[PDB]
């Protein structure tokens, strides 16, 4: 398979982890009795592990000799091989929420600059303003592309303060 | 009541609630959603 | 395991690259020592005064470099 | 004479959310606002200096007065979480009936992105967080014996906490003492003493004489905690009392005719161990704390308040002055009576010794029961207490400096102790700095003399007990005195006050409770150690002290200021010249000899003290390797630090992995410190300036101006970091190590 | 100005102070380095003789001792040497000056010597 | 000894001379300036190189600069 | 105003002495000497540690270094309203008054003053180290 790698599903050692896994909580459930509290957390522990390795070989992951997951990051590859869910579809996700917060943070500062005292705004929130602000960031790649298409993105350089060169 | 209000807006408080909201939303996702390495 | 460690090196070289090339641009002056090419390349120090001047100079930069350097390495 | 009285202000202050939200109101420099980062910083570093805020003493010391009750409304709501998560979240109850076999635990942890294999299997069908605090054996010794009593006292914490935050808003809002109020020391000191101290050893003796003992009495017979009286029926029934000890059958007449001789069942003088349980007999704590109320009462009436009779501390001190002093202890009256500063430099100073006596009378004389053979809680409850006392001594220095910039007036000061000791300070520092360098020399040294030897190959030639000895025979000769005190200088004593001494071990549970202590040539050397860095740590604060108002490199300190980075690159440069930055040097050296001091004991410990009891003898943890492998560094880095990290770099998958974490965030923070340490502010400023450059170009740079942090701030941030990463390496490194082979 | 002290302004100590050649003006700076080089010669074979590294052979310990002394004394007269040459390039006492000097170092060297030898002398 | 120079750019705040811990510098008329003073160096062997004078200096950027050169006795601050 | 000549038979403060004060340097490089007239016995602290008494009228102290002189001036100035002068003194009995240099206390300006190390230009104006390279020794654009 790609890169050398095998399917977890396939995997001797992928399997064998499991069992080892479950091995260590089924000797520690021995020294307590069925209804007991810990009895129950331990097996509810052994119920997550098994649907965990159950979950990532139905994902269809690529295991190493060590028999562990290994993720793929080139898109082509994710693509062409249906591993996209693991690097390429979380960095968009990542893109959106990151510039989300960073497009309402900007559009706060702005907003808070033609104030007739800006610091204050900065310690003390402005949280009605704030809380305008954080709905309407849901679109902010639709707004910082006309901002870039408008040219109001960017400060021009006559403007912004360098040192002596 | 407006200035235990604006006491309210200062920054460590808005800072505790917001990310005391923030890892809320986290962990009750991974209690919800358990070991997610990967989307599906 | 390789994959980690070479983006460690990577970290390493930047960083101390970062250090070194900010140390020359700024070597002749800053915003904050507008007139640093007059001390030269290596002096304590400009004074407490203006919040502080601790390792201004572009030697001070080098020094704080080879730190990187050596943790890179 | 001014008559002792309550006096106070009615609503002095009024109580309103105004000011909460002004930031910096208390200041008149940070009042009015942030213009750039360093007003952030600022705000939270003067919150606290009250006189720096105003000159008026009145006003400071409502402020402080209010400021501990908030103190004490912390600690109660502190205490009542210990209690409730004792009666809710622990294995007491179940440990109470097999304390040997079962690992106190008081912490649990929810089962959440897999975090609950910290929830070990510590026994008695619990599962949770193996606790070191040692609350189990005090509440043991107490009497506690259900959930429910672990509760109510959660309960009345948190009402008391209540209280306490109540009277910090009263005292400062509605009735604020006033300055003659607050001077009355002598008044305090007879109440603190009588009071506090005296009422409260003979309240708790009487805790201990009709609950602690009865109670402990019977869990030490074997009877089941369920079957033993509640504490209410022995309060009740004499009968029951007069059962276990026949005197309560007389009531309290041999007391008033003074047949004291009848209390001998519940009033002795045994010493040592009780056998069953490794700790000290209840009957003797008992005594002791009678004893104490009664010393403590007759102290608290010795000075003069409002009636004649009693001391005035200022004709004492006045009295004892001679020949080689000058005028003596003339103004220190009214020094300690006008300055904050200096009653908390004296006070901080003896709390933190008083910490650092305590971790060592602990270990030698356990006072609970099962504490001995709780080899984690010991080793816990050692390194716990001295690290505070050395943080405390080390506040001392900061707060004696402090009354020397802001509070010393040489016109009250003539010719006094405190004037004839700054007139000499070159003396003093002179001969302290050779001490310095003598004992470095001749304690290290003799480390590396040895480690030089062995490695090449000429053991014959180190200092050790099989080749050239050095035999600490001062400390040897005590010891033998202490182990023959019950047969002529404490007859009555059975005998001695610890096993340390010497004699025969106490075993409980099939390990060593505590057993004697025998001090080899390693010991010898490991004693000039510690001799050698508590040296150093007071030459960095005292210097920091004498020389706080001047010296020959600054004549005029004292205008700069307490806390002052320099005073610029001239005179060659005075870097850290300020008294804040010798408490700041002395921090590092307080930590350097306090990490010796614990390693010392964990080591001596584990080698010749800590094992396992069985019919062949004492197989002690680290079986006996201190006496040959501690008298070179090599054998500290081999034999200790690499070979007792085994358990903590193993916990990965355990219960105990969440130390292996730490054990590696703390080496983080650690390193992370030395980026605060070894550069300089003038750098990063510079470097945030091409920062705000590119939020300036998009619009986006902020209204108060990033600054980098103040060059005191960075000495502040980089000791704060190294000592919270040292001190939380080595916390991993002792708890996963002891808690695994203990 | 100066703080005055008991140790550092009495009679006895003032009397003693001024015995010692060092403080013995009137005498030749030859003859002070022989009484001040005896004096020290004479124990500094003490410590090399007792915890040498040959200090438990019977016979070679006091002439390993004795003679790893007389190696120092002879690194001492010549730091003696040197330092005249340095302090003194360009007055009342002899002794600090380029030629007198260089005699009290020169009899440093042969009184601490003899000093060593001396103390050989006693040992065996 | 160390340098110092004073620009045209004083205002003649006397500011300077008053922080100057070793008398090194001195107010004299000036035309330039409204105070019609300026900020003068004239003992600079006694000079330090504390730089409190440029601590105290208002302008920007600065009208009194210190030059840290060759160390003596004086320079050095010794008092032996 | 002319210049004081040092009286070295003035009495000085009452003080007991301390290791905080003059070293050899006095005999053999320099030292100095402040003097001023006291209103009345007062108690100020010393530069080198402690409390000393001015005795009323003309007192004088010696010191190490120039800074330790004009760090008691300022106290005695600020603190007590007064006027002191001091000296450096050579071993050779040379006396060289020092401080106020014309009569008037430096921050007051005054007439027949000539300035000295005063540039006419910024300090953005002055040139690269470029062009004073090899002019015979270390020296700043600055110093031209
Ligand atoms: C960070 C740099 C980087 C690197 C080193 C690679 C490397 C690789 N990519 Mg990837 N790729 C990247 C970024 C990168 N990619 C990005 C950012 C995108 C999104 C725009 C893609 C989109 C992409 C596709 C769509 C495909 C690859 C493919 C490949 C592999 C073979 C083609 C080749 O010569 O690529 C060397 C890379 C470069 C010279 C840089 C530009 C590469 C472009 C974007 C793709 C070229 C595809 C190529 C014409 C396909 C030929 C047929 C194929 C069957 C071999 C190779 C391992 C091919 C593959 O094996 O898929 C399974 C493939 O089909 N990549
Ligand atoms: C570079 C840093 C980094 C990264 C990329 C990750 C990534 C991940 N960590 Mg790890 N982690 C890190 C650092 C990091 N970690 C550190 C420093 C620690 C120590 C505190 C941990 C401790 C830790 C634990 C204990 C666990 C993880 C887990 C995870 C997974 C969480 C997925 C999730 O919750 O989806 C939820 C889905 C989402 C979409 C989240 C966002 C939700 C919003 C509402 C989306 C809005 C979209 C419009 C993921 C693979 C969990 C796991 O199962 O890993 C396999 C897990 O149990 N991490
Ligand atoms: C020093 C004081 C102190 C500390 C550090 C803790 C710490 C803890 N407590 Mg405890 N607790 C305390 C005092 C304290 N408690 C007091 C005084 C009471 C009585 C009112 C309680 C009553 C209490 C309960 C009832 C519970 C805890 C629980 C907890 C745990 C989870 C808390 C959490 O995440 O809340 C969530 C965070 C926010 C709401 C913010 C945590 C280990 C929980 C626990 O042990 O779960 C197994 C739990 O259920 N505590
Ligand atoms: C609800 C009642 C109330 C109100 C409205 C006020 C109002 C006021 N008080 Mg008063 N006070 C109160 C209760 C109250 N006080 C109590 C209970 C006490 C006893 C402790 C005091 C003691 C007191 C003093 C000694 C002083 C005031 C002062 C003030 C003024 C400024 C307050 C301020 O800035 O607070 C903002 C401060 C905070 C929010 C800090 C809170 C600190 C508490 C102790 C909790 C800290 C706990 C926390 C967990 C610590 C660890 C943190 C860690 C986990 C990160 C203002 C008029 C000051 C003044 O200038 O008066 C003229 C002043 O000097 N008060
Ligand atoms: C017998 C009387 C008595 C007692 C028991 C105390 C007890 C205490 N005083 Mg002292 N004090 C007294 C008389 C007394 N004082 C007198 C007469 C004066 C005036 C000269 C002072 C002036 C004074 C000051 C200025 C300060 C103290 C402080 C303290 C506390 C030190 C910390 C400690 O050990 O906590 C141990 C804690 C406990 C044992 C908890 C005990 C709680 C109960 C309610 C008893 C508290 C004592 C109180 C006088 C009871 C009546 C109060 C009121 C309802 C009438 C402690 C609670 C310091 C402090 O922290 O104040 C807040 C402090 O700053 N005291
Ligand atoms: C502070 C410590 C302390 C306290 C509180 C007690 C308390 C007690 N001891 Mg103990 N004891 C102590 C220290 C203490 N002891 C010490 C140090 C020793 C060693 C010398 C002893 C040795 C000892 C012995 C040998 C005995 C006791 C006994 C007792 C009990 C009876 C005492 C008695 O006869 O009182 C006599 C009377 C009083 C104390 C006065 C009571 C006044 C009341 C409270 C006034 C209420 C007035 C009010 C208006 C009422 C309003 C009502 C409302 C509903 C309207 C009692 C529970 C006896 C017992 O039976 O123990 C089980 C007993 O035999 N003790
Ligand atoms: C009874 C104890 C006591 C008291 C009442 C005080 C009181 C005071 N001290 Mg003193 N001090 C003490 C002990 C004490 N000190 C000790 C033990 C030391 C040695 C370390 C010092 C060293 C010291 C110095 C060097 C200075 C003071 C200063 C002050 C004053 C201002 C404090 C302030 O604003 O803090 C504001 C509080 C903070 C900024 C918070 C600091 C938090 C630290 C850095 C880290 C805590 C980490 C935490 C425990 C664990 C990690 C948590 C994290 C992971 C979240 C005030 C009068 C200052 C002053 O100028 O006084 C005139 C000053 O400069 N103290
Ligand atoms: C391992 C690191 C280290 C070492 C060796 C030292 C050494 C010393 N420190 Mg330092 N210090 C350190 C780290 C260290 N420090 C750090 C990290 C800090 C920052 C917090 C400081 C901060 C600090 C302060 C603030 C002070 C010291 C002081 C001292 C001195 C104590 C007196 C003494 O023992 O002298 C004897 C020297 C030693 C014990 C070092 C080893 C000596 C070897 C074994 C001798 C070898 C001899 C042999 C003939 C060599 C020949 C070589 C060749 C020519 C052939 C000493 C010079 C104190 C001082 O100066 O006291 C007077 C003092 O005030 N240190
Ligand atoms: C020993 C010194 C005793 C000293 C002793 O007993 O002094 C006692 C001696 C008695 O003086 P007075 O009779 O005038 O005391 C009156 C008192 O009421 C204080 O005013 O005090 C002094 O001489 C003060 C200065 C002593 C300075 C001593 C310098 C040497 C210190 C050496 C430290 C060694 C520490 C070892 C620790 C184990
Ligand atoms: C690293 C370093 C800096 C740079 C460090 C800085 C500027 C501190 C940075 C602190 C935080 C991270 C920045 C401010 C954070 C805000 C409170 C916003 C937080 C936002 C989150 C809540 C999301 C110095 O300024 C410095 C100064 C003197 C000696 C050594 C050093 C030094 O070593
Ligand atoms: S502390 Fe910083 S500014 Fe002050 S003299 Fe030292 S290096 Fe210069
Ligand atoms: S550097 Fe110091 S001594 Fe020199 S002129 Fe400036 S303030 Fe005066
Ligand atoms: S402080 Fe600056 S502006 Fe003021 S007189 Fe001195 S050089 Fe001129």
């Amino acid at each position: 398979d790609i890169a050398g790698l095998t399917p977890c599903s396939e995997s001797k050692a992928y399997a064998k982890l499991e069992k080892k896994e479950l091995k260590t909580l089924e000797k520690r459930l021995k020294q307590y009795e069925a209804d007991s509290a810990p009895a129950v957390a331990l097996k509810a522990t052994m119920e997550r592990t098994k649907a965990r390795f159950a979950n990532y070989a139905k994902a269809g992951l690529l295991c190493g000799n060590d028999g562990l997951p290994h993720l793929i990051a080139d898109p082509g590859l994710a693509l062409k091989y249906g591993h996209a869910g693991e690097v390429f579809i979380p960095t968009f996700g990542f893109l959106y929420v990151a510039g989300y917060i960073g497009y309402v943070g900007r559009q706060y500062l702005i907003a808070v600059k033609g104030e007739a005292k800006p610091t204050d705004k900065e310690i003390i929130i402005d949280v009605p303003l704030a809380t305008k602000l954080a709905w309407q960031g849901a679109g902010w790649p639709l707004a910082a592309v006309q901002e870039l298409q408008r040219g109001t993105l960017l400060e021009k350089e006559e403007n912004i303060t360098v040192s002596p060169r | 009541m407006k200035d235990f209000t604006t006491y309210l807006s200062t920054a460590p408080v808005i800072a505790t609630i917001w990310f005391t909201f923030t890892a809320g939303l986290l962990i009750e996702i991974n209690r919800y959603f358990p070991d997610p390495l990967v989307f599906s | 395991g390789d994959f980690l460690v070479h983006h460690a090196i990577a970290l390493g070289l930047h960083t101390t690259t970062l250090i070194l090339v900010k140390g020359a641009l700024d070597a002749r002056g800053s915003k904050l020592m507008p007139d640093k090419k007059d001390f030269g390349y290596s002096f304590p120090c400009d004074g407490p005064g203006r919040g502080g001047t601790c390792d201004i100079s572009a030697y001070d930069a080098f020094y704080l470099a080879v730190f990187w350097m050596l943790n890179t390495i | 004479a001014k008559k002792v009285k309550i006096a106070v202000d009615r609503n002095p202050v009024e109580t309103s959310f105004e000011k909460w939200a002004k930031p910096g109101h208390f200041s008149r420099t940070l009042s009015k606002g942030p213009n750039t980062t360093t007003w952030i910083w600022n705000l939270h570093a003067d919150a606290h200096d009250f006189d720096s805020h105003t000159s008026d003493l009145e006003e400071i010391s409502r402020k402080v007065f209010s400021a501990h009750f908030g103190q004490l409304g912390i600690i109660f709501i502190w205490l009542s979480g210990m209690y409730f998560h004792g009666a809710r979240f622990s294995n007491y109850e179940a440990w109470l009936s097999d304390p040997t076999h079962i690992k106190p635990s008081a912490q649990v942890v929810w089962p959440i992105v897999g975090q609950e294999i910290l929830n070990g299997d510590v026994g008695g069908g619990f599962q949770g967080i193996q606790i070191t605090s040692g609350f189990f054996q005090l509440w043991r010794a107490s009497g506690i014996t259900s959930e429910l009593q672990l509760y109510t006292t959660a309960i009345g914490g948190l009402v008391m906490a209540a209280a306490m935050f109540f009277a910090g808003w009263f005292h400062y809002h509605k009735a604020a003492p006033k300055l003659e109020w607050f001077q009355n020391v002598e008044s305090m000191l007879n109440h603190h003493l009588g009071g506090l101290l005296g009422l409260g050893s003979l309240a708790w003796a009487g805790h201990q004489i009709h609950v602690s003992l009865p109670v402990n009495k019977l869990l030490d017979a074997g009877v089941d905690p369920k079957e033993i009286p509640l504490p209410h029926d022995l309060l009740l029934n004499r009968a029951i009392m007069a059962d276990l000890y026949p005197s309560f059958a007389k009531g309290i007449a041999p007391f008033f005719t003074l047949n004291w001789s009848e209390y001998s069942d519940f009033l002795t003088f045994k010493g040592g161990l009780n056998p069953v349980t490794g700790g000290l007999w209840l009957s003797d704590t008992a005594h002791h704390h009678v004893a104490i109320a009664v010393l403590f009462l007759v102290a608290g009436h010795m000075y003069r308040t409002n009636w004649g009779i009693g001391h005035s501390m200022k004709e004492i001190l006045e009295a004892h002055r001679g020949p080689f002093t000058g005028e003596g202890h003339v103004g220190l009256y009214e020094i300690l009576t006008t300055s904050w500063h200096a009653q908390l430099a004296i006070n901080l100073a003896l709390f933190g010794s008083l910490s650092i006596i305590v971790a060592h009378h602990m270990y030698a004389m356990p006072p609970y029961p099962y504490l001995a053979t709780d080899y984690g809680t010991q080793l816990s409850l050692f390194t716990h207490h001295t690290w505070i006392g050395g943080f405390c001594i080390v506040g001392a220095g900061a707060h004696a400096a402090i009354f020397m910039v802001r509070d010393y007036d040489p016109t009250n000061n003539y010719n006094n102790l405190l004037d004839r000791v700054i007139r000499h300070r070159d003396a003093i520092i002179s001969h302290l700095n050779w001490v310095c360098i003598f004992l470095g020399f001749h304690s290290f040294g003799l480390y590396i003399h040895n480690d030089t030897m062995s490695a090449l190959g000429r053991p014959q030639d180190m200092f050790s007990d099989t080749a050239i000895q050095l035999q600490p025979v001062f400390a040897q000769w005590i010891q033998n005195t202490h182990f023959l005190a019950p047969q002529l200088t404490a007859p009555n004593a059975l005998a001695a006050t610890s096993l340390t001494w010497g004699g025969d071990l106490v075993a409980v549970g099939g390990k060593v409770a505590m057993m004697p202590i025998s001090l080899g040539t390693s010991d010898f050397m490991v004693h000039h150690i510690h001799a050698f860095t508590i040296h150093v740590t007071v030459l960095i604060l005292l210097k920091g002290v004498l020389f706080a108002r001047s010296s020959r490199l600054i004549p005029d300190k004292a205008n700069l200021g307490f806390r002052f980075p320099c005073d610029g690159p001239g005179r060659g440069g005075t870097c850290q010249v300020s008294a804040w930055d010798h408490v700041f040097l002395g921090l590092f050296w307080m930590y350097n000899s306090l990490s010796i001091v614990i390693f010392h004991f964990s080591w001596k410990m584990q080698s010749d003290v800590w094992g396992t009891v069985t019919a062949s003898g004492v197989s002690h943890i680290t079986g006996g390797n201190f006496a040959q492998s501690a008298n070179t560094i090599n054998g500290w880095l081999r034999d200790f630090l690499w070979a007792q990290s085994s358990q903590v770099i193993q916990s990965y998958g355990s219960a105990l992995s969440a130390y292996g974490l730490i054990f590696l965030g703390a080496h983080f923070v650690w390193a992370f410190s030395l980026m605060f340490l070894f550069s300089g502010r003038g750098y990063w400023q510079e470097l945030i300036e091409s920062i705000v450059w590119a939020h300036n170009k998009l619009k986006v740079a902020p209204a108060i101006q990033p600054r980098a942090l103040s060059i005191t701030q960075g000495r502040a941030v980089g000791v704060a970091h190294y000592l919270l990463g040292g001190i939380a390496t080595t916390w991993s490194f002792f708890l996963a190590r002891i808690i695994s082979v203990g | 100005g100066m703080l005055e002290t008991p140790v550092t302004s009495a009679p006895i100590v003032a009397t003693y102070l001024s015995n010692l050649p060092a403080y013995r003006t009137g005498v030749a700076p030859v003859l002070r380095g022989v009484e001040i080089g005896l004096a020290h010669g004479f124990l500094l074979a003490g410590p090399f003789i007792k915890l040498g590294p040959l200090r438990n052979v019977p016979e070679t310990a006091e002439i390993a001792g004795s003679l790893s002394a007389a190696g120092l004394v002879l690194i001492l007269a010549l730091c003696l040497s040197i330092y005249g040459s340095a302090q003194f390039q360009s007055a009342r006492d002899p002794l600090f000056s380029a030629d007198g000097w260089s005699e009290f170092a020169a009899g440093f060297l042969v009184g601490g010597e003899a000093g060593v030898a001396w103390a050989y002398v006693c040992t065996q | 000894a160390h340098i110092v120079k004073i620009y045209d750019t004083c205002i003649g705040c006397t500011q300077c001379v008053r922080a100057c811990p070793l008398d090194v510098l001195e107010m004299v008329p000036w035309d330039g300036c409204k105070a019609s003073q300026m900020a003068s160096a004239p003992r600079t062997e006694d000079c330090v190189g504390c730089k409190r004078c440029e601590t105290a200096c208002p302008t920007d950027f600065l009208s009194v600069r210190v030059y840290l050169g060759s160390e003596s006795t004086r320079s050095m601050g010794l008092s032996y | 105003w002319t210049v004081p000549t040092l009286n070295p038979d003035t009495p000085s403060p009452i003080f007991g002495g301390s290791t905080g004060g003059l070293l050899r340097k006095a005999q053999t490089e320099e030292f100095y000497v402040i003097t001023w007239e006291a209103k009345k016995e007062q108690i100020f602290e010393m530069p080198t540690g402690g409390a000393a008494i001015m005795r009323q009228g003309p007192n004088l102290l010696k010191f190490g270094k120039k800074e330790q002189c004009l760090a008691l001036t300022t106290q005695l100035r600020n603190k007590f309203k007064l006027t002191p002068c001091f000296y450096r003194v050579f071993p050779d009995g040379k006396v060289q008054y020092l401080h106020p240099a014309d009569g008037v206390y430096p921050e007051k300006v005054n007439a027949g003053r000539v300035g000295a190390n005063q540039n006419m230009r910024r300090i953005g104006q002055n040139v690269n180290p470029i062009k004073v390279k090899f002019s015979g020794r270390m020296m700043s654009p600055a110093e031209i």
